[PDB]
Parts: structure tokens; C-alpha cells; sequence
């Protein structure tokens, strides 16, 4: 939590990030602990369900964070959730034993759509509205029996 | 009789006594032999009890005499290990300042509220030339255009900006803004009586209170208009600027005429009578304190009773707003507590200012001999370092329904609680100070007097308990702690809300009427924060002081009947209404007949669950091509482009779905109540007929006894958060795992042998090749199957227990079978328990994509194009436990064990159960970010060109193999040192945290489907998301494991070496122009 | 106090009484794996109780100075569990505590306090495997224990059996 | 390991009790939490640690051999010592015996390549730039031994071992003493071709851009923890019937 | 108790405060319990509360202060309280 | 000392029984008087006395 932070410092203190943009520390991990090698996906899965929910969680568990961390002004450390206008972007960033660290990050996929033409994206909606409800059906099929 | 079935066949003493009594004989005279008594084995067993009843004898006189309560609530309930400090002001100002940068845009609060200045002033009190950073960002960057709620925050903002700016360099202040609000007592024709405090209307603010409480009342008789409800964005500039006075509403003083706050003074006589200068200045401050507001910085206080929904909480959630530095405690030590008084700091605590959480019983001497030195005390010594400057003792204990007769521990315990301990707490600060020779600093008291002294009637012994409290002032002259310690009794009047007069909430409209005031919580809050202005803190430290903060009801005689009354009032008025409102009813039933009625009882339905997959929104191509730039079309080779497609997971939290909930709504709804609840086996299904009838819906599965989603909740919710999250380890999922009887070995040396047994003649075989010249194997030439004795010098191995600290992870919810999840029993008896937690997150993966036929893939793509990337940490542990530990133990253990202890094994079984995928698969392994690594390759994998689609994620599972080892390398929280910490299984965990200890190890899994970009638009599937990096890192040759660095910086790679002559590669237009 | 001191770092370092310089600090002979630096904190927690808030350069002797103002003559927890542990692991049959401390008492001489110096300093010179007989078990005492004294400086009919026999 | 005098196990039960001993007033006490209703612990009284008879009615571990079959395999060349290599032996004494088998061999590698002060690499190249893709099959083994058979036999295993027993341990190893490398690193575990899988990555790693060199390979061990389960699986040739 | 101040205070003093007041009204709420069982309501008991003004006033008499000061409240209950058809109180005020 | 504890098997006669009393009487003991001295603490010994 002391070297997770530095660094998110320094990639933002050297990339331009305007003082007084920080990034909010999500910490999923109060609430299920660490599955040694499944963090990365408990933490890709919030970014998602984050993403497009717009919500950014916090932890419930954080009595007082430590003074040494003020000086990392490029980043908080809530305690109580959060909705918001919108994401647009996260980060996911694992530091595990041997040093084989990492960090994912992510984007909106409403970013994506603009790539392309209306005709293809309208017939790609339709494609999935279908989907979710076949999908409906089957999950419900299924958790029944 | 199994056998018979399968095959067919069915179907004198005195010779001992004698024979004994020798035996019983040798035995005696052999003692002789050695000298060793037989009895010595009781007479210890004797003493141990003799000692025992008068041990005892002592024990229940007390009992008897004092009582069970006081006993058994006379606990010691302290540590210096207990405590919670609470100082990061710096952080919770910006998670404040956000939530109104969107509970304001959402339209939840309007500029006609009055907590934006409840919530400014707790921001601007804490100010920061950072804090102003983080939000002329927030709103320099704001499009208001969006709408009015965009203009609604970049328009006041720019108010705090330089608000929070000019109070930069400044003390920070208690200003309320509370609307101060009246009782409203109603009864409808149904005996609907009810209470509610409504908003007063002569006086919508405390400078208009502070009049009516210097206007005194008919009885006690021998503007600024602004835009509190209007517009508050306007009143922000109004909280920095100064608004003074010179018309002192001191002033306003009539002759003869007392005010509803007034101080007191003494005369020669021996009594107590109202002043007017001397208790008119307690006001100007007032006043003072309401345009402008009371600053509390550098003080050092303590305060005691402050229950949540209470008095003793106003007061803090002012002091914190102060500046000061403050102590608070508690009985009720617990995690909702903590929260509560988590939340308090997070809102109110500001600049400088200080709480510390304690467990306290002001009933046990030992533990206030206890607390203070915990203060007074150094920081070396675990202590504090502080002074006080003031006190604060509201705590004490409900007793009402008790006379006289029925006075016994409970109030003798109490009586001890608030007077005999308060004595004995402020008998032992200056001890304290005594010694470090403090006489300047002394420490103002606050006694919550009151007026009721035998006026009401069974409240206990709540008289002679502050009654006896007056004479802190015969003393404070007589004896020596005047310099230390001075006096401001408190009389509290009538407040409401709080769980000491809130039964009585209902007749305070009725007694206004009288030409009296009853003050909200908040209001009485006013008071006593104004009773520390530094004005009195003078008058106090010249002499003492009382304050009568009563509206009058000293004057309003014989108030006990009158009080009777005005309710004994409502409850017939109210009672008849019921019964009359219900025969009437009842009338018009025999006349009418419920058949014409009965469909007035209306239908009502409870609602059902319907869960839902939580699909993204897919909004028109506008308002996407808009937020995008429209330069990027044409412009991406979205086989090159990532994307996530589907993703689920496992924990002790179920699924994602759920999970969720708990992670931001920190509570269920049913819709994953009930999930939540279908994957621990405390429901099912059944669709036919159960009593004949047909019930088509969930059910128990433990009585099968129909239930409806409604009746779940309150039915299940409890005991799933008791099985669900992180806990106390439960062993069944662990197979015997007591972490407090470990099971485990030790080789001792035997030297003598007996005990023979008689085994198999293939293991008393394996014993010589291993003991050899050693146990006798010896055939018995009857049966034929030989027998063993070790031999006099042999090796064993012996078991133990070895009670062990860590005992608590995220044990995934208990009465997760994959049965539930549509698994067979024979793959589950052959398997790694892990493997499961795997298929199924697979599956719910899928379904989360559109997808619930794998096999449907390979309509768009070619089976040589789907591939896993995904893989664990240890993994298969469960197996490893099998091989090394359990083989040794002469266990029945499978055969094809090791191809699940193995790590590509369970990436297989799914491709050897859904897929039939194609050959060359990757399975990393990076014990902690195995789950990156796995996206890395996942991508790269992809991108290439190997696959269209892939496979990514992580797994591992929890067991006493893992843990302790993880338990000497010192990682993991201990457990022990998190309970004298006080703490609590569910908050071990603790992220950012400034007592932080260390982690706790899960079980489960999570994944994720990616896939080109393009496909998933010809192949009608659900983006969630995107991946536009990944990584990972590392320092140098596996060298050291247990510490990270840098690594990842080098995400970060660029020469700034000349950026003058921008890149125009940023410039979309720029690459647009090329492509 | 530098006696156990010296054994309870080379206990955790498996090094030799030698092999590990007083002189030095454990902050380099713990060769930068801190994974062993806290380890060795603990231990010497539950050994002696209190020590300097950063012990992570205070030197080896400078510590053992504070030990011995504290330490008095107490074998302490962790140290028990050691001397049990090498007396049961690496120990002839039937060579209990009680056993070898007689033994030490009886052979060699030497009071309660030097039976624990010398058990200390055998927990430095680990047997590696279990001795068979009693003789093998006197020996390594006897090692031990020349090995303590040059650390410290303290050097130094039957017929009534055979009826007893016949009747059996 | 003597595959002809394979030390196991067996829980037989006690029937009377007696051959008492007298330990160490905790592992004494570890036996009641375990064992209860049973060993009497009665201190006695004259040297202070308490003694035990363990009951007519207990359990017990008692030990076999199991004559096994399969005992031959590749061997390494009987005195083989990193020492000789140019290794200490703080690591040795710390290390699963495997991660010598790497260590070795990378020098070696980069001996082959024209290069002995890997720190050259970064002349031409960025410490960004400088990869492992190599991993094991079972990996560890001589430590997960250590954890799961040993510590159950009151054994003095050291503390680190799981930080060893991983597979992302021995390219760890190697940066943490050779090279000094760039963070997110792989790590394959395909048992028998996890040294193509080692190279597949190997490549894509580096074509994409993340590297401009990268490290490759593959390493296990073999133990009687492998081998026995090896062979109920009926994988390995059995040695009598050959 | 004399030489008694605050940071003196102790169970010598605890004790007291439970000799004059909390056994007191133990006691006199042990007499109705006599008395409410048998009927007596006609009879009740006069009492004689020794109080003194001596609150405070003087130094070191430990807690005589809110002892014989938490007694002038035998006076608000026997108005509120029903036990004044048995009980009635003389508080008494000694001087010098 | 051998003859001796096989004679009882004989009997079934246990040798410790007279000292799990005694040891039970004990930690009974220990808790009984844990209690009654944070009286003694918390209250006093003028009190109690």
C-alpha cells in the first residue's frame, strides 16, 4: 500500500497529470482478502462492473489511513462509495511475489463505437438485445433445475 | 445381512472378587517398595476443593450483596490496544467536496438545501493549497452546458475556491445551520398518534433562536435575512465574511425578564440566582458563535456517553468541527460503531482536529486508573501525549420504572457510573498533572446537572446521583485542584430524540404552550459548545459556574401531573379512536356485510425477484460518435483492437453479480439475496405439486417447505453474512482444518516396547525393511496373519495440536456445491476442489457474453483460434496435501492425483469438458498478478494472430498448507493481535490503513473472455469493456520474491528530453490525414 | 547475555558461534533477504522482551549490553522450545533434559547455570542426526561443554542382585 | 530416498499404554489439545517438565518402508556442486536445489552468446527491454515437501520456503542476481512442453514489443513426492519387469 | 473520612456514600415492601434525613457532600413516587 | 514400578484420577480467585471487607 502508491505518484507526476486530478484508490480486497493469484480478476471485474455503472466503491473498512501518504497528492483512499457522471478510463496494477508485478488498465467501450459507422453499430445492437435475452433464459433455465 | 441378501443364507464371580483382592494387595505392599502414595492423588484433589466453596463462599456473597449486574457490568472493557485514532482530515476533505460535485448533478441536493453549508464549512474547515487544487480541476473542467446542475457547481464553487482560500492560514469554526425544528404531536381518527419534529417558523436559523432565548417567555418575566432555504450558493460567501454586530442582542434583555439560557451566580447566603451581565455575555458569544462561529482549535478534551442517535455525539461532531483534539468512548465496542464514529470524522473532524475511539465502562475503577494514564502518558509507553483542557462525563445508564422498593444494582451500579467514578476520573487526571506540575492548563468539567429531582418519579437514583454534583463547587474553594480542574455544570431542560426522554417526545408540543422551549439534540448541542467559548473558559477559570440551559420548567409548577396529564390526554383521545374507528367499522360490517367490503381489501403484490445479467446500455450512435471524436472512423484496425466480452467470478462473496452489491451498496437487494442464498443450499426449486398443490417457486430445501422472495431476507439474510465474506474459519470446507488443534507430528524415541497388534503380513513386512533389528514379527501360527512388537529402542512419530494464530480468510460461502451449478459427483470425487470454483466461473462467463454453447464459437471463428491464457499460484494444493502429506499416511489417495495437482490441468478439464480447443495453450503462473500475466499473454496471444479469442484469469484455493507457511514469513494478519487490537474478523483487512497488519488469503477464481474487436460486432456479444495496456515487470533475475519496486514505471517510458516542438502524433487529425 | 544473544542469531542463520562477528550488525548479516530480519526481531523478542525501537543497526554486542542489563539468567520461552527441540530431534533415546543436565552435573561438573550454557552452546553445534547410544550423546556433552568453558573460562556386593535375579 | 526403503506411514491404535516420556511442558500440552481424554501430562515435580503416558486407547504414526519399484532416472552427475561454478553457499542453504540447475545454466547461455557481464546487454538495449518467459512444470518440489511432509514431522524447515516452492521464484532468482529486469514476467507452467509454450511467448513477447530480448526454457526435479506419483499412474517404466 | 481530597477518593469513601444513601433507600424501600404486603397505610414511618450545609464548604470530608446532598430528593418523589402514604421525611439539618 | 501399573489394569485402577481432581479443584481455583481479586481491585479491599 506504501510502494502501490509512490508509483502511481511518479507515472502521473512524469506523464502531466494536472495537480489536482488524483485517482481514486479502490481497494476490493476488504472485503474477500487475497486469492493469491485471482486478485487481477476480482479487481478486472469491479473496473467493468465500475465502467459502466459509473460507481466507484469504497473501502468500508479504512478507520485512518497513514500521514506518509499525503504526500502521494496524485490519489485518494475513500471510504464510502460514490456515483458518479461517468468513468472513462482505471487501472489495475498487481504486485505479487518474485517481483512479476503488472498493470492492466482500462477504457470505456463507448469510446469504441465512434471508431466506426452508424449503420454497422445499430445492426451490432440489435445482434446483442437478442443475446441478452436468450442469455436471460438460459441462466434462469439453468439455475433453476 | 448385506451379504445374506446378496447371497442367500440367513439366520461363579467369587472365583474373581479373591482373585482380585490380592492384586489389590500386591499393589499396596510394592508402594512400600517405592514409598508412593496412592492418596496424595486426591488430597490435592481435596484442598483444590475445600479452597474452592470458601473461594466460592466469598464469591456469592457479593453476589448477594452487590448483585449480578453490578458485578457482571463492572468489567473491565479498556485497552491501550483497543483504541482507533482518527487523523486523515486531509483525504476525507476531498472525499466530501466530490460527493456534492455529484449528489448535486443527480439532483439530490438543490441550492435550497441546508447541508451544502452543513457540508461546506466541514470542507472549507479544512483546507489545503492542494484541496483547492483538487478542485479548480474538478470544476475548471467542468462543461456546464451539459446542464443547469453543470452550471449549478461551476458557478458556486468558484465560492469556495477562494472561501476555503481566505480561511486558508485560519482557525476553523462550529457553525451550525440546522434548521431548528419543533414537536408536532398527531392522532387521526384511527389512533394514528405521531410524532414530528417539523421545521419551526418564527425562528428558521440560531441567531433567531438565540433571541427567542434571550426574549425569554411571557412566564420568564420577574435582522440579517439571508438565504438559509433560498439559495445557499449565495450564503457560501456569507460563512467566510465576518458579519459583526454592535445591536448585542445581549440587548435585548428586558427588565425583571429572564432568558431561556442563563448562567448563574452565588450569593452569601448559599444559593444560586440568576444574573444578568454575568449570563448576559454568555450570549454575545452565542450570537458570536452563530454569525461567525466558535473555534475550538488546540484544545484536548474528553467526553464520555455518546451512543449514536444521542447528545454526547452533537457536541463531538461540533468539537471535531473546532479544531480540537478529543476523546470519546464506549461500552458498546463493536464494527457499526466505529463506522458511525468513522463517518463522524470524515464529515466534521478538520484541521488538526482529533478523535480516539475507546472501550469504556465508567463503572470499573481499574479501568479509569487505566484510561487517563493512556493519556497521560507518553507515545513510547503506547500512550497518548496529551493534556486535557476540558471534560465532558454524559455517559449513564437508563433506570425508569424504578421507586424506591425496587432500587437495587442497577442503580447502585449507575450511581457509581455517573458520581463515583467521575470523582475518582477527575481524582485522577490531576494526579496527573500534579506531578508534571501542570497549573495553567487546567481542565474545564461540564456536569449534566438537571432540574429534576424527585419531580418525576421512577427514574431511580438519578437524583442524589446529579444532585450530588452542586457541591463540586464547596469544594473547589475548600480543596486543591482548584488550579486543574473548574467547574461548568450543565442543566440540561427537555430534549427529544435522545433514549431518555424520547418516550416524553410526545407532549412537547404541549408543553410549549406553557411559554417554554424544547431544544433538538442539535440545539442542546449549541449550548454546551458555547458554554467552552473562551469568554467563560475565564469566568470558569476565576470561578465556578452553572449554566440553567432550562426554558423555563422550573416555573411551571407541580410539572409531574401536569406532565402525566397532557399525555394521560392522548392516549384516550387516541385508544377511543381506535376503538371507536374499528366498531363502527364493525357496524357498517353487519349491515353491509363484508361482501360488499371484502374487495376493498385490496389486492396487494409482493413484488419477485428477477435477476438480471448486467448487460451494458448500449445508447444511440450519437451520443457516442459525439463523446468520441469523430476523427477515429476509418481510423482503427479493430482486429488489433481488444475487448472484454464476458467475465464472472468466485469468492466468498458468490458471484460478481452479487459481490457487487456488497462492494458498493455494502448490502443485498433480493435479487441477490436470493441468489445468494440458491448457491448455499438454503433454498431451491419445485415446480408440480408438494401437498398435492402445485407451488411453482423457491422453497427451503432443508423442509422443502414453500417460501416466497419476500419472506427470504428476513428469513436467510443473517445467518448467509454470517457464512459469507470473511469470517471465522468454518473447517468442513477444509475437511478437519481446526486451526486451533492442528494436527502434526512428532519423532520420539520409544524405549520399551509392548502393545503388539497383529496386522496384515505385508506391512509387518514393510516394518522390518524399514525398523530392523526391531519389532518381531512372529506369525501366529492360528489365523496366519502375523503380529508386531517394536522393540525397546524403535523411532515413532507421535501426533500434537499446536494451537495456531491464523484462522480467518475468505472462506467462499458456505454450502457452495457445484451440484447447484449443473456438476456431476463423479468429476467432483476426482477432482481439485479448485477446478470447480474454475468451470463455473467459465460457464457465467459465457452466459455473461451472449454465450451459452461454446460450440457456437466456431460458427464466426476456427477452433485453431480459441485459446486459455489463464492460470494460478500454487494451484491443486488439495492434491500436493494428497502426495506428500497424506501418502505417508497410509491413505487411501486416487491415482490420477497428479494430474490435477498440476496447473494446466484445470484450464484442461474445461477444454476437456466445453471447449475442444486447439493444442499449444499457455498457463501462467505469477503467484499474485498470475492474473495480469494471464491478460498480457492474452492479448499478445491474440494480436498475433495465434487466436481470435482467448481465455484469461486466476484461481487458487486456501488450505493449512499454504497459510502457515504464509504465517512464518510474517504476510498474513495475525489473528490474536487483531482481537487485542479489538478488532474484528471483518475489518482485519485493511487497505491504506495506518495500523495496517497484513492480508488474508481467498479461495476462488475470476475470468474474463476477450476477443478481437471486430468479432464480437459480427458476433453480437456484449462489450464491457476495453484493454488498451497491460503489463508487467520486474527488477531483475529471480533474486528476491517478497518485495516489489519500480517495475511497472516503465509504463511510464518517455523522453521529455525537448518537448517544445509538440508530437503531432497525439493529434488524431494528424494521423488521420496519413491513413 | 552475549551467550544467547550469539546463539539465537546463528540459530536463525544457521552459521556457526564463529562464523557470525559480535562486531557486526544483524542488518548485514542478514545479507539483505529481510525475510529473516524480522524473523530474528521476533525471536529475540520472545527471548529478551525489549530492546532499542530500530535494533536494525544497533551491533550485535551493542544490543547484547542492553540484553544483559535486562536478561537475568532467564532461559526464556524461545530458547526453551530450542533446547526441548534439539534434546528431543537430536538426542539418544531415553537422554531427557533431566538426564543430560545430571549427566553435565555428574561427568563434567559443572552448576545449573553452566548445564544451560553448555545446552546453549550445543544448540550452536547442532547434531544433524539423532545419536544412537548414551556414549555418543556424553560425547557431544562433553564437547559442548569444553566448548562453553573456552567461551566462558571454567575448566575443572553384587550378590544382592543374583537372588534379587533368581527369584525372577 | 532408498525407493527400496520408502519411509511412509501408518495410524495404527493403541491398546494399553506405558514406554512414558517427558518433554517440554509445550509440546506436552499440544498432545492434550490433540490428544484428550487422554496422555496424562503430571508434571514432575523435581526438574519442572512434564511427562506423559499416552492411554490404553490413543492413536498412533507408525512407520513402513514399502519396497517401491521404480528406482532409476537421470541423475545428474554425482558431485555436482554450483560451488564449482562460481556459487556461495548462503544461497544454496536457502535455495530449492533446482534453482542451482538454472542459475548454471544461464551463464552458460549467456557465455554462449558472447556475453558475461549481463549488464552489457543494456548498452545496446533498455532494462525495459530485457525479459523472462522460462517456467517449470511441478517446480519447488524440494520445498513443498518441506511444508505439506515435513513440518508434520516437527521438522526445522526454514521460513522463506514458499517464496521458493513458486515457480516464479527461480527467473526470480536470476534478475534478483544477474540481471536486473522490468517487472511483468512470465512464468509457464505446461508441464512437459512448458518449454515450447516458454518460446511461443518467448517470441510473441518480443515481436510485440515488450522486449527486445527475452529468456527461455524450462526445469524440474525429481523427488520421491514425483516419481511414486508417477507411477500409480503407470506412466514410468517400472524397473523389476524390466 | 478527613484528609479525604478528589485524587484520594477511594473505596473507603465508596463505601460510605453506600452506608448513608444507598442503603438507606434500600432500607426505606425495605419497610414499604413491610408495609404495602400487610396493608399499613395509615401508620407510616417519619424520617429523619441528617443533612448539613457543609457542601463543599469545607476541605477533605470526601464524599459527605453527595451524600448527605443527594438526600434533599427524598422531597421530589414523594410527590412522584408512592411510598408517601408510608414514608415521610424530617430532613434535618445539624450545625456546629 | 512396572509390576505395579499392570496390577491395575487388573483392576482397572486408575493412579492419576487422584490428581485430575487435583488439578481441576485447581484451575477452578485460579478463576475463582481471577474474579474475586478484580473486585478486590475494582472496589477495594475497605469495601469488600
Amino acid at each position: 500500500d506504501k510502494n502501490e502508491s509512490a508509483t502511481i505518484n511518479e507515472m502521473m507526476k512524469h506523464l502531466g497529470r494536472s495537480e489536482g486530478n488524483p485517482v481514486i484508490g479502490v481497494f476490493q480486497k476488504f472485503l474477500t482478502g487475497h486469492p493469491k493469484g485471482a486478485a487481477g480478476a476480482w479487481m478486472m471485474n469491479g473496473a467493468l462492473q465500475i465502467l459502466n455503472s459509473g460507481i466507484i466503491p469504497g473501502n468500508r473498512n479504512a478507520d485512518n489511513v497513514d500521514k506518509i501518504l499525503e504526500q502521494f497528492e496524485y490519489v485518494l483512499y475513500p471510504s464510502k462509495t460514490l456515483k458518479t457522471d461517468g468513468v472513462r478510463a482505471v487501472s489495475i496494477t498487481s504486485f505479487g511475489f518474485g517481483q512479476k508485478g503488472g498493470q492492466a488498465i482500462v477504457v470505456h467501450p463507448d469510446y469504441l463505437y465512434g471508431a466506426i459507422t452508424e449503420d454497422r453499430y445499430n445492426e451490432y445492437v440489435a445482434k446483442v438485445s437478442a443475446r441478452e435475452k436468450s442469455a436471460y433464459k438460459f441462466f434462469h433455465n439453468g439455475m433453476i433445475y | 445381512q448385506k451379504y445374506a441378501s446378496i447371497v442367500g443364507v440367513d439366520l461363579l464371580e467369587e472365583i474373581t472378587k479373591d482373585h482380585k483382592v490380592l492384586a489389590r494387595q500386591q499393589l499396596q505392599v510394592l508402594a512400600r517398595y517405592l514409598k508412593m502414595d496412592l492418596d496424595n492423588g486426591e488430597r490435592k484433589f481435596l484442598k483444590e476443593k475445600d479452597t474452592v466453596a470458601e473461594l466460592q463462599a466469598q464469591l456469592d456473597y457479593l453476589n448477594a450483596e452487590l448483585g449480578e449486574f453490578f458485578v457482571n457490568g463492572v468489567a473491565t472493557s479498556f485497552s491501550r490496544k483497543k483504541a482507533r485514532t482518527f487523523d486523515s482530515s486531509w483525504n476525507w476533505a476531498k472525499q466530501s467536496l466530490l460527493s456534492l460535485y455529484f449528489e448535486i448533478i443527480h439532483g439530490v441536493l438543490k441550492n435550497v438545501d441546508r447541508e451544502v453549508v452543513s457540508e461546506a464549512i466541514n470542507i472549507m474547515n479544512r483546507s489545503n493549497d492542494a484541496l483547492i487544487k483538487f478542485m479548480e480541476y474538478h470544476i475548471s473542467n467542468t462543461d456546464e452546458t451539459k446542464g443547469e446542475n453543470y452550471q449549478l457547481v461551476k458557478t458556486l464553487g468558484e465560492q469556495l475556491i477562494e472561501n476555503c482560500k481566505q480561511v486558508l492560514d485560519v482557525d476553523p469554526v462550529y457553525k451550525d445551520v440546522a434548521k431548528p425544528t419543533g414537536p408536532k404531536t398527531a392522532i387521526d381518527k384511527n389512533g394514528n398518534i405521531t410524532y414530528s419534529e417539523e421545521p419551526r417558523e418564527k425562528v428558521r436559523k440560531l441567531s433567531q433562536y438565540v433571541q427567542e432565548m434571550a426574549l425569554g417567555g411571557p412566564i420568564t418575566k420577574e435582522d440579517v435575512e439571508d438565504a438559509l432555504d433560498k439559495d445557499s450558493t449565495k450564503e457560501v460567501a456569507s460563512l467566510p465574511n465576518k458579519s459583526t454586530i454592535s445591536k448585542t442582542v445581549s440587548s435585548t434583555i428586558p427588565r425583571e425578564t429572564i432568558p431561556f439560557l442563563h448562567l448563574r451566580k452565588k450569593t452569601p447566603a448559599g444559593d444560586w440566582k440568576y444574573d444578568r451581565q454575568l449570563s448576559s455575555l454568555f450570549l454575545d458569544g452565542l450570537e458570536k458563535a452563530a454569525f461567525n462561529g466558535v473555534t475550538f482549535k488546540d484544545k484536548y478534551v474528553l467526553i464520555t456517553g455518546a451512543g449514536k442517535g444521542s447528545i454526547g455525539a452533537e457536541v463531538l461532531q461540533g468539537l471535531l468541527q473546532g479544531g480540537a483534539k478529543v476523546v470519546v468512548t464506549t461500552s458498546r465496542f463493536s464494527k457499526q460503531v466505529t463506522d458511525y464514529y468513522q463517518s463522524i470524522y470524515a464529515k466534521y473532524g478538520a484541521k488538526g482536529s482529533t478523535l480516539i475511539v475507546v472501550p469504556f465502562n465508567q463503572g470499573s475503577k481499574q479501568d479509569v486508573e487505566a484510561l487517563i494514564e493512556f493519556i497521560y502518558d507518553t507515545e513510547k509507553n503506547g500512550g497518548l501525549g496529551w493534556d486535557l483542557d476540558a471534560i465532558i462525563p454524559f455517559a449513564a445508564i437508563p433506570e425508569q420504572g424504578i421507586e424506591l422498593e425496587h432500587i437495587d444494582s442497577k442503580s447502585e451500579f449507575a450511581h457509581r457510573i455517573m458520581l463515583t467514578n467521575i470523582l475518582r476520573m477527575m481524582g485522577c487526571v490531576k494526579k496527573q498533572k500534579s506531578a508534571r506540575g501542570i497549573e495553567t492548563r487546567p481542565a474545564q468539567v461540564i456536569l449534566p446537572m438537571s432540574p429534576n429531582h424527585g419531580t418525576f418519579g421512577g427514574d431511580g437514583m438519578y437524583s442524589e446521583s446529579k444532585l450530588s454534583l452542586e457541591t463540586l463547587f464547596n469544594r473547589w474553594h475548600s480543596e486543591s485542584w482548584a488550579n486543574q480542574l473548574t467547574v461548568c455544570g450543565a442543566i440540561i431542560g427537555w430534549t427529544r430524540g435522545t433514549g431518555l426522554m424520547s418516550a416524553n417526545n410526545i407532549i412537547a408540543e404541549g408543553i410549549e404552550k406553557m411559554g417554554v422551549r424544547t431544544f433538538s439534540q442539535k440545539e442542546m448541542a449549541f449550548n454546551l459548545l458555547g458554554l467552552l467559548t473562551p469568554e467563560v473558559v475565564e469566568l470558569c477559570q476565576k470561578s465556578p459556574v452553572m449554566a440553567d440551559l432550562n426554558g423555563g420548567l422550573q416555573f411551571v409548577p407541580e410539572l409531574k401531573e401536569f406532565t402525566a396529564k397532557l399525555r394521560k390526554e392522548l392516549v384516550e383521545t387516541s385508544e377511543v379512536r381506535k376503538a371507536v374507528s374499528i366498531e363502527t367499522a364493525l357496524e357498517h360490517k353487519v349491515v353491509n356485510g363484508n361482501s360488499a367490503d371484502a374487495a376493498y381489501a385490496q389486492v396487494e403484490i409482493q413484488p419477485r425477484a428477477n435477476i438480471q445479467l448486467d448487460f451494458p446500455e448500449l445508447k444511440p450512435y450519437k451520443q457516442v460518435k459525439q463523446i468520441a471524436p469523430a476523427e477515429l472512423e476509418g481510423l482503427l484496425d479493430l482486429e488489433r483492437v481488444i475487448v472484454v466480452t464476458g467475465f464472472a467470478e468466485v469468492g466468498p462473496w458468490g458471484s460478481a453479480r452479487t459481490r457487487w452489491e456488497m462492494e458498493a451498496f455494502g448490502e443485498f437487494s433480493l435479487e441477490g439475496c436470493v441468489e445468494m442464498a440458491w448457491i448455499m443450499g438454503f433454498i431451491s426449486y419445485h415446480n408440480g405439486n408438494l401437498k398435492g398443490r402445485p407451488y411453482t417457486g423457491w422453497v427451503d430445501s432443508k423442509t422443502k417447505e414453500p417460501v416466497d422472495d419476500k419472506d427470504v431476507k428476513a428469513k436467510y439474510e443473517t445467518s448467509i453474512l454470517e457464512h459469507s465474506g470473511i469470517r471465522l474459519i468454518e473447517p468442513e470446507l477444509f475437511n478437519g482444518y481446526n486451526p486451533e488443534k492442528k494436527e502434526m507430528i512428532q519423532e520420539v524415541i520409544v524405549e520399551e516396547d509392548l502393545e503388539p497388534f497383529e496386522a496384515s503380513k505385508e506391512t509387518a513386512e514393510q516394518f522390518k525393511h524399514q525398523h530392523g533389528d526391531k519389532v518381531d514379527i512372529f506369525e501366529i501360527p492360528e489365523t496366519g496373519e502375523y503380529s508386531v512388537k517394536l522393540l525397546k529402542g524403535a523411532t515413532l512419530y507421535i501426533p500434537k495440536a499446536l494451537r495456531f494464530d491464523r484462522l480467518v480468510a475468505g472462506q467462499i460461502p458456505t454450502g457452495w456445491n457445484a451440484k447447484t451449478y449443473g456438476i456431476s459427483d463423479d468429476i467432483i470425487s476426482q477432482v481439485d476442489p479448485i477446478t470447480l470454483f474454475v468451470l463455473v466461473s467459465v460457464v457465467e462467463a459465457f452466459i455473461a457474453s451472449g454465450i451459452t454453447d461454446p460450440y457456437e464459437m466456431y460458427k464466426y471463428v476456427h477452433v485453431s483460434e480459441v485459446g486459455n491464457c489463464s492460470g494460478s499460484g500454487m494451484g491443486g494444493v488439495s492434491a500436493l496435501r494428497g502426495m506428500f502429506k497424506d501418502r505417508f499416511k497410509d491413505e487411501p489417495v486416487q491415482n490420477d492425483i497428479l494430474q490435477e495437482s498440476f496447473i494446466n490441468t484445470m484450464s484442461a478439464w474445461v477444454n476437456m469438458l466445453l471447449i475442444s480447443s486447439s493444442g499449444p495453450i499457455k498457463t501462467p503462473v505469477g503467484a499474485c498478478a498470475t492474473s495480469v500475466e494471464s491478460v498480457d499473454i492474452g492479448v499478445e496471444t491474440i494480436l498475433s494472430g495465434k487466436a481470435r479469442i482467448c481465455i484469461v484469469g486466476g484461481y487458487d484455493d486456501f488450505q493449512e498448507e499454504g497459510s502457515f507457511e504464509f504465517g512464518n514469513m510474517k504476510a498474513t494478519s495475525n489473528t490474536l493481535e487483531e482481537f487485542e487490537h479489538g478488532r474484528t474478523p471483518a475489518e482485519m483487512s485493511r487497505p491504506a490503513t495506518t495500523t495496517r497488519n497484513g492480508f488474508m488469503e481467498a479461495q476462488g477464481a475470476g475470468i474474463q473472455i476477450i476477443m478481437q474487436a471486430d468479432l464480437a460486432l459480427k458476433m453480437g456479444v456484449p462489450i464491457y469493456g476495453i484493454v488498451a495496456m497491460a503489463a508487467t515487470a520486474t527488477d531483475k533475475i529471480g533474486r528476491s520474491v517478497p518485495a516489489p519496486g519500480k517495475g511497472i514505471l516503465t509504463t511510464a517510458r518517455e523522453h521529455h528530453s525537448s518537448v517544445k516542438y509538440a508530437s503531432p502524433n497525439l493529434n488524431m487529425k494528424y494521423r488521420k490525414r496519413q491513413l | 547475555a552475549s551467550l544467547l544473544l550469539h546463539v539465537l542469531v546463528a540459530h536463525k542463520l544457521k552459521k556457526s558461534l564463529d562464523s557470525i562477528p559480535m562486531s557486526k550488525t544483524i542488518k548485514d548479516l542478514v545479507g539483505g533477504k529481510s525475510t529473516v530480519q524480522n524473523e530474528i526481531l521476533g525471536d529475540l523478542g520472545k527471548e529478551f522482551g525489549t530492546t532499542p525501537e530500530k535494533p536494525e543497526e544497533t551491533p550485535l554486542e551493542e544490543l547484547a549490553e542492553t540484553f544483559q542489563d535486562t536478561f537475568s539468567g532467564a532461559l526464556g520461552k524461545q530458547s526453551s522450545s530450542l533446547l526441548s527441540r534439539l534434546i528431543s530431534s537430536k538426542m539418544p533415546g531415553g537422554f531427557t533434559i533431566t538426564v543430560a543436565r545430571k549427566y553435565l552435573q555428574t561427568r563434567w561438573g559443572l552448576p545449573s547455570g553452566r548445564q544451560d550454557g553448555v545446552l546453549l552452546v550445543a544448540l550452536s553445534n547442532e547434531p544433524a542426526a539423532r545419536l544412537g547410544s548414551e556414549a555418543d550423546a556424553k560425547a557431544f556433552l562433553d564437547s559442548m561443554a569444553q566448548k562453553y568453558a573456552s567461551i566462558v573460562g571454567v575448566d575443572l556386593l553384587e550378590e544382592i542382585t543374583k537372588d534379587h535375579k533368581v527369584l525372577a
